[PDB]
């Protein structure tokens, strides 16, 4: 299962 | 012994000639299982193992979602990395992500990766503690600061010990069959003269899974680590994997030197002699 | 910027035997941006339906893909493998050695 949210630098 | 799920991601800019192209990957142990490519027809989280395609709709439509917002989300990392470290728009560039769980023998959480590399180096990185940040510059600097101030360490240990781990243990119950299955080695040695004094000893090792191998010369017991040239493991296209070790034997000598195989699937390690 | 070039191994997936089913692999690996040409050659001439895997990457962040194809090898057919990357000014094409 892929995560689910990810963030900008 | 342990298992592993990591996604590998890969984003390319490519200024003039589109918007990055976006590939991930996902592996357990050395299986890849699943894809996802930005120039693919599909445009979806593709299967590439026999197992997953157990997997319901509702599994399709989740990962595409989450794989996708991913995409994106790095394809604007690619512009703020472009800023903070003050370089022209003309450039292509890289920015490769690496995320995944290792669970023991018993599906208990071992450790936890997040990683961020930009152009081949180390960008940003989740501590071995999955609470702290190594940055590696002063551009990761300003991204750990935003990072710290947003909690987003919390949030990722959450995934790392949770979700991750569910279907790591999840698909080593489905693919049970081909991930803990142990495919020992098909051994053999060469010989190839060399000049008038040397010659070189290759000892083979085809057919294995998983690609964890150990192949090591011993000249009359001792280890001859020097002067040994081992190759980069490599697949065979059918899920097993080959390598070889090789050394420079003084001409008429070959029966001094003995080739010794280690692997998961072997009860004991293997031993190869030069037999004419 | 990181430039590191491929390494390059071309290799049959089972011990080759003359007229007998079998896939020829060309692995790259260790390199670096991922930005890669591969093709597969029979006698210096480039063959058509050549498969690859997905880009992905090793503990260093540097490049790994296989380009294959399914082959049936005589004496007389000589195959190599040819690269190029932004680490090399001209192809590099490495024979099949079937003892290599």
């Amino acid at each position: 299962n892929y995560n689910y949210l990810f963030r900008l630098f | 012994g342990s298992h592993s799920m990591r996604y590998f991601s890969t984003s390319v800019s490519r200024p003039g000639r589109g918007e990055p192209r976006f590939i991930a990957v996902g592996y357990v142990d050395d299986t890849q299982f699943v894809r996802f490519d930005s120039d693919a027809a599909s445009q979806r989280m593709e299967p590439r193992a026999p197992w997953i395609e157990q997997e319901g709709p509702e599994y399709w439509d989740e990962e595409t979602g989450k794989v996708k917002a991913h995409s994106q989300t790095d394809r604007e990392n690619l512009r703020i990395a472009l800023r903070y470290y003050n370089q022209s728009e003309a450039g292509s560039h890289t920015l490769q992500m690496m995320f995944g769980c290792d669970v023991g023998s018993d599906g208990r959480f071992l450790r936890g990766y997040h990683q961020y590399a930009y152009d081949g180096k180390d960008y940003i990185a989740l501590k071995e503690d999955l609470r702290s940040w190594t940055a590696a510059d002063m551009a990761a600097q300003i991204t750990k600061r935003k990072w710290e101030a947003a909690h987003v360490a919390e949030q990722q240990r959450a995934y790392l010990e949770g979700t991750c781990v569910d279907g790591l243990r999840r698909y080593l119950e489905n693919g049970k069959e081909t991930l803990q299955r142990t495919d020992p080695p098909k051994t053999h040695m060469t010989h190839h003269p060399i000049s008038d004094h040397e010659a070189t000893l290759r000892c083979w090792a085809l057919g294995f899974y998983p690609a964890e191998i150990t192949l090591t010369w011993q000249r009359d017991g001792e280890d001859q680590t020097q002067d040994t040239e081992l190759v980069e493991t490599r697949p065979a296209g059918d899920g097993t994997f080959q390598k070889w070790a090789a050394v420079v034997v003084p001409s008429g000598e070959e029966q001094r030197y003995t080739c010794h195989v280690q692997h998961e699937g072997l009860p004991k390690p293997l031993t190869l002699r030069w037999e004419p | 910027m990181i430039q590191r070039t491929p390494k390059i191994q071309v290799y049959s997936r089972h011990p080759a035997e003359n007229g007998k089913s079998n896939f020829l692999n060309c692995y790259v690996s260790g390199f670096h941006p991922s930005d890669i040409e591969v093709d597969l050659l029979k006698n210096g001439e480039r063959i058509e339906k050549v498969e690859h895997s997905d880009l992905s990457f090793s503990k260093d962040w540097s490049f790994y893909l296989l380009y294959y194809t399914e082959f049936t090898p005589t004496e007389k057919d000589e195959y190599a493998c040819r690269v190029n990357h932004v680490t090399l000014s001209q192809p590099k094409i490495v024979k099949w050695d079937r003892d290599m």
